[PDB]
RNA sequence: GCAGUCAAGCGUUAUAGCGACAUUGCUUUUUGAUUCGAUGUCGGCUCUUCCUAUCAUACCGAAGCAGAAUUCGGUAA
RNA sequence: UUCAUCUAGACAGCCGGACGGUGGCCAUGGAAGUCGGAAUCCGCUAAGGAGUGUGUAACAACUCACCGGCCGAAUGAACUA
């Protein structure tokens, strides 16, 4: 048998998020209810945060897992309160993330990274944090990157 | 008056000047002293993810690209202008899209890696056909019969003028779907491919050809000799 | 507000609920029916039916406009 | 193919003399505005002149000579 | 005077052509309010009317002044002043004119819906088969696609049953949201259901290939329940070629009976591949509508 | 027809078979046409053409700046 | 004001000092500036307390203090700040950090007022007034929508008492 | 029209003085509501020709121009 | 006339590359560079915009900004008369 892979964006913890996968389910003869249930069961860790979900199909089964992403990892490590779209809109991600958490995200992202150094991966993750608009070490992420490039900040693993 | 008026674009990137050529020149002449083996690699029609995977797999070494004349001038074009003794042979051995691999590993290890590295690729023009492909009769789908049409999604209508004019494929739009009256054979296996057929295969997403780096030769720093490698030069 | 670059996707003042929406629309329909009945008492009996048979009232005589010259 | 009327280019005496008076008045007005107006009042060697280097060397040697000619 | 008359004739052609939003039938009033933002609509037309009045005033003033001009230079200056003031007034109309041109182009292509004729309204969740059923029963060319909100505006079709012309209305799908977070696309369907006295056909998919569960579809029905009061109502279970109400689970069957329990609705099944069944459900809806209208007119 | 029927028609049937080529050749001929208009238009239309050309060139210079 | 003479000049900021506020116990001066910064001052010495509070991307529009009667004894009141970027940031001055950044508004926040029942009322140019609960980790409890244009100001019934704290017209 | 703003140029070693194109204020505010002093020459009828600055007729181009109808434009008396 | 590019490769063309974090954040029924609002970073580079337009319901595909291969000697821009 052959293995089929799908990739989608879904809000974690929410059932009925597989409505966009109905064109995918159509030719595949799958069950939309069970596909959505598996997506929710996989994304129980991420509450109210958009995440990249991988669906694996072999023979007649359905496996769901969560692919790590830089922005999703930054938003999760931000430890923001859960939000319901009927209650919170136009939310800003402007919390504080410590450098140890940034390095941990870089570790979770090093396996599929083209950076030759954990410092390079850390600078990429810091750029993503700058994009999401949060603060790192109570400082601007680009300023943290500038300090790293000057060498006042040292990445432990070499 | 009466001259062609150049198009003006408002983009965010400017062109590179002579300073970038000088910078790559300096980097080559420094790496010549830093590393011990200098390998000449032919990398025509290589994709950037493949090149970046190669750079990653050779971490700790240097892979330098750039203009061939710039690389040859940095290595020294002639005997009286070469950076190191008997480097002009390696310099003149460069051709085409040339990369230089500055490394410190064993000759056997570099040879083994470049002999064992292969990836699937799009078929280029003026290459042998890796298969015989035909668009099936009826509605044209995105893969064109490689995967079953039930899984496959029909070709978007916006590609019909491209298929009709650029690829010269007889197509008609029926109910927003691209249809052909008869099956259309694109290429027969073992046949030299032109730009049109290569474009059709690339459009349908067929990647049956193989990619492999060519290795011309290498130069040893202390031995000051060049040895022809002749890797994947068939 | 409207067009290729419009950014309004929601009504400015939404109805409180479907019950309010249906009640207001029923009242609007009743007011429209009464208003159209009231104007059908006169205008449709007069001006509108003249065009159906092609009848036109004759021209206003220029004598009735005396006392209104510049 | 219907051809229209063409403007005559035969000189008119009255127009010619009137233009003479017009031009004299214009020149007098321009001169008056020039005497009235308050507006504040060396391309060098051409890039295509072949002996630019000789011209520059001669002007530098002239400057060096003139520097001491007046002093002594 | 001639320039003033030209501007006045252009402005009058604008003002006479455009509909009167407060004098049209309330269904059309609500639809045009959703489509074009009634406040902006009336403000733009009022700006045109104000420009017309100002141009007339400028022409009258400068003709009266020109009666006392003493030379070609002064008379020419007065005429240039009048035309320049007219040009300034017209230039101040730049935004409303562009808005009204977009409105005219869009409003010329709206379908013609008669709010007082025989109507079959088609409504439900996205991807339940509304457009497919409209295609099956009329010759309207509404596109049918396996993604949500292919239909972004009301579509109309026609048919004949017992020597009477009936119109059918396909609507964009409705999500189960409160009115405050409901968007204009859904407002079209909501206003259609609220205004058009009709036979409302609520479509249900039990295969959930629309992307919504049976519980969600029943919730949507019971939520839009206040909308179809004093209107004939039927529930059409589409896509029976995949799954039938007979072979549901027990709780879902109880939910279907819960939908049925509300008077005086009636449940019928359909497949868009069953020409006999789509014609039968159409005939039943038409019978209900005709019985209701005749019972109304007989009183 | 109703709603965006020309867009739906293009989606379901395409355009005329020479549409792209004809439009491309018209755009290529535009430079010759603009020069011909500038040298051939007379009187009020010529003065308006020169005025509009000057305004467009000023606008382009401001956008580049 | 006794001699009608200047006493202290506070020159920490880099742009226009848009808002000033005095602590309701009368101990610290908070100044919110055009350069998106909030600076605290000791008035007796005319000095700057540490460094500036940062985190706003747009200029400070209004300042509010936590009421004394809500503040537990032995601790100092917190400082609420609003800005053109549409956020309300809450600052702990004892540790000089930012605890919450409420972010519901979509346009410039005109004003923020800290009430006497543990709530914050925020008014913005998005025609809305937001009621937030500080006890519930800075979440928006209510959205009041009845204005057809910008809200420019708001006032609470207890605003005089909240600003005055424990002091009086005798100032004991 | 008056008052201003911008700035391609003009100007110049004294960021003075000119200044095209663009632009704001007043005139003139929001829900399509609701006649004011020609101081001195005017008009018919019959009949001919000329201009084009084209209303119709001919042929074209553009437009959400489906069709029908219309609008704007070109050649054209 | 004044600036620039140029046999360690001029302009024009054809071909190839045009990447990775990443579908960056908010917002939307949907919105992945390309309806919008704010940031616009980091890495790997020969170079490659949090994207110049075509396009899609959203993706895709194409494009051009930029880089390289072939070709081989002048070329481009703004001003003045
Ligand atoms: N099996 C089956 N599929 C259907 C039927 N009707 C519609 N569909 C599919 O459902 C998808 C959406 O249908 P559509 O008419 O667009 O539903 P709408 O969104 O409510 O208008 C289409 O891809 C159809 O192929 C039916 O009767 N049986
Ligand atoms: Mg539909
Ligand atoms: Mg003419």
């Amino acid at each position: 048998n052959e293995v089929k892979y799908l990739y989608l964006r879904a809000v974690g913890g929410e059932v009925g998020a597989s409505a966009a996968l109905a064109p995918k389910i159509g030719p595949l003869g799958l069950s939309p209810k069970k596909v959505g249930e598996d997506i929710a069961k996989a994304t129980k860790e991420f509450k109210g945060i958009k995440v990249t979900v991988q669906l694996k199909i072999q023979n007649r089964q359905a496996a769901a897992s969560v692919v790590p992403s830089a922005s999703s990892l930054v938003i999760t490590a931000l430890k923001e309160p859960p939000r319901d779209r009927k209650k919170d809109k136009n939310v800003k991600h402007s919390g504080n993330i410590q450098l140890d958490e940034i390095i941990e995200i870089a570790r979770q992202m090093r396996d599929k990274s083209f950076g030759r150094t954990l410092a390079s991966v850390t600078k990429e993750i810091l750029g993503t944090a700058q994009s999401v608009g949060c603060r790192v070490d109570f400082k601007n992420p680009h300023d943290i990157i500038e300090g790293i490039n000057a060498g006042e900040i040292e990445i432990p693993e070499n | 008056r009466s001259k062609r008026s150049k198009l003006v674009t408002l983009a965010q990137t400017d062109k590179k000047g002579r300073e970038n050529k000088e910078r790559i020149f300096d980097e080559v002449r420094e790496a010549l002293d830093t590393y011990r083996y200098v390998w000449v690699l032919h990398l025509d029609d290589v994709r950037t993810p493949v090149l970046q995977e190669i750079r990653t797999s050779w971490a700790g070494s240097k892979l330098i690209m750039g203009k061939r004349k710039v690389l040859q001038k940095a290595l020294g074009e002639k005997r009286e202008e070469e950076y190191k003794e008997n480097l002009y042979q390696l310099s003149k051995l460069c051709s085409g899209v040339t990369g230089l691999l500055f490394t410190d590993e064993d000759v056997n290890t570099v040879k083994e890696y470049f002999k064992s590295y292969v990836r699937s690729d799009y078929s280029r023009p003026n290459t042998k056909a890796p298969l015989t492909f035909t668009i099936p009769e009826g509605i044209v789908y995105s893969r064109g019969g490689q995967i079953p049409a039930e899984e496959d999604v029909p070709m978007i209508h916006s590609l019909e003028p491209t298929m009709r004019n650029k690829f010269e494929i007889p197509t008609k739009i029926k109910a927003g779907k691209i249809t052909i009256d008869s099956p259309y054979l694109v290429c027969t296996e073992g046949e030299k491919l032109d730009v049109r057929q290569a474009l059709i295969l690339k459009q349908f997403g067929i990647a049956a050809s193989e990619f492999k780096v060519k290795v011309s030769a290498y130069y040893d720093n202390d031995s000051s000799t060049v040895e022809s490698t002749n890797i994947n030069m068939e | 507000a409207f067009g290729p670059k419009a950014q309004r996707k929601r009504p400015r003042l939404a109805a409180s609920n479907l019950e309010d929406l249906v009640k207001a629309t029923n009242e609007d329909i009743t007011k429209y029916e009464e208003k159209q009945v009231l104007d059908a008492t006169l205008g449709l009996m007069g001006n509108q039916e003249d065009k159906e048979n092609g009848w036109t009232s004759a021209a206003k005589e220029a004598i009735f406009s005396k006392g209104q010259s510049k | 193919m219907r051809v229209r009327k063409r403007q005559s280019r035969r000189t008119s005496t009255k127009l010619k003399e009137g233009i003479k008076k017009k031009a004299s008045a214009h020149r007098k007005k321009e001169k008056k505005m020039a005497k009235k107006d308050v507006t504040w009042r060396d391309p060098g060697i051409p890039s295509n002149f072949p002996y630019k280097a000789k011209i520059l060397e001669e002007i530098e040697a002239k400057k060096m000579k003139d520097l001491e000619e007046r002093e002594l | 005077k001639y320039t003033g008359e030209g501007f006045v004739e252009k402005f009058e052609d604008i003002l006479k052509g455009f509909p009167n939003i407060n004098d049209v039938h309330p269904f059309h009033r609500d639809l045009m309010d959703t489509l074009y933002e009634k406040n902006h609509y009336k403000i733009s037309l009022a700006a045109i009317s104000r420009a017309k009045s100002l141009v007339e005033q400028v022409a009258r003033d400068y003709v009266r002044l020109l009666k006392f001009g003493q030379s070609l230079f002064q008379c020419k200056q007065l005429k240039r002043a009048a035309l320049g003031r007219m040009a300034t007034i017209v230039k101040k109309l730049r935004d409303p004119l562009a808005y009204l041109e977009q409105v005219r182009q869009h409003i010329g292509r709206l379908p013609s819906i008669d709010p007082n004729t025989r109507t079959l309204l088609i409504c439900g969740y996205p991807n339940v088969g509304k457009s497919s059923f409209l295609r099956c029963i009329t010759k309207s060319d509404v596109d049918v696609q396996p993604y949500a909100f292919t239909t972004k505006s009301l579509y109309v079709g026609h048919f004949d049953y017992k020597y009477l012309r009936f119109q059918a209305i396909d609507t964009p799908g409705i999500l189960d949201r409160p009115t405050e977070e409901m968007n204009n696309i859904e407002m079209q369907s909501i206003y259609a259901i609220a205004h058009l006295r009709s036979c409302v056909l609520y479509f249900m998919d039990l295969s959930e290939q629309c992307g919504f569960t049976i519980e969600a579809q029943v919730k949507l029905f019971h939520s839009i329940k206040p909308l179809f009061a004093n209107k004939s109502v039927m529930v059409v279970i589409n896509k029976t070629d995949i799954i039938r109400p007979e072979d549901l689970d027990e709780e879902r069957a109880q939910l279907l009976e819960s939908v049925k329990e509300v008077p005086g609705v009636e449940i019928m099944t359909s497949s868009c591949q069953l020409e006999e069944n789509v014609m039968e459900v159409r005939n039943k809806a038409c019978e209900k509508l005709l019985a209701s209208r005749i019972e109304n007119k007989l009183k | 027809p109703q709603n965006d029927y020309i867009e739906r028609h293009i989606k379901q049937h395409g355009k005329r078979l020479d549409h792209e080529e004809r439009k491309r050749k018209r755009e290529a001929r535009e430079s010759h046409k603009i020069s011909e208009r500038a040298q051939k238009l007379t009187g009020w239309k010529g003065k308006q053409f020169a005025k509009k050309r000057y305004a467009e060139k000023v606008s382009m210079r401001k956008k580049i700046k | 004001c006794d001699t009608q003479t200047p006493m202290h000049t506070l020159k920490g900021h880099y742009n226009w000092v848009l808002c000033v506020s005095w602590s309701p116990d009368g101990e610290v001066i908070a100044t919110g500036s055009m350069d998106n910064t909030i600076r605290l001052w000791d008035p007796k010495s005319g000095q700057c307390l540490g460094d500036a509070l940062r985190g706003h991307s747009k200029w400070i529009t209004s300042l509010s203090w936590e009421p004394i009667h809500l503040v537990k004894p032995g601790s100092k009141p917190r400082l609420a700040s609003s800005s053109k970027d549409g956020t309300i940031k809450i600052w702990d001055t004892v540790s000089r950090v930012c605890q919450y950044t409420m972010s519901g508004h979509t346009n410039s926040v005109s004003c923020v007022k800290w009430g006497g029942q543990g709530l914050l009322y925020s008014g913005s140019h998005d025609r809305t007034v937001r009621v937030w609960d500080i006890n519930s980790q800075g979440r928006c409890i209510n959205i009041l929508k009845s204005h057809a244009h910008w809200v420019n100001h708001l006032s609470l019934s207890t605003d005089y008492a909240l600003r005055i704290g424990a002091f009086d017209h005798t100032g004991k």
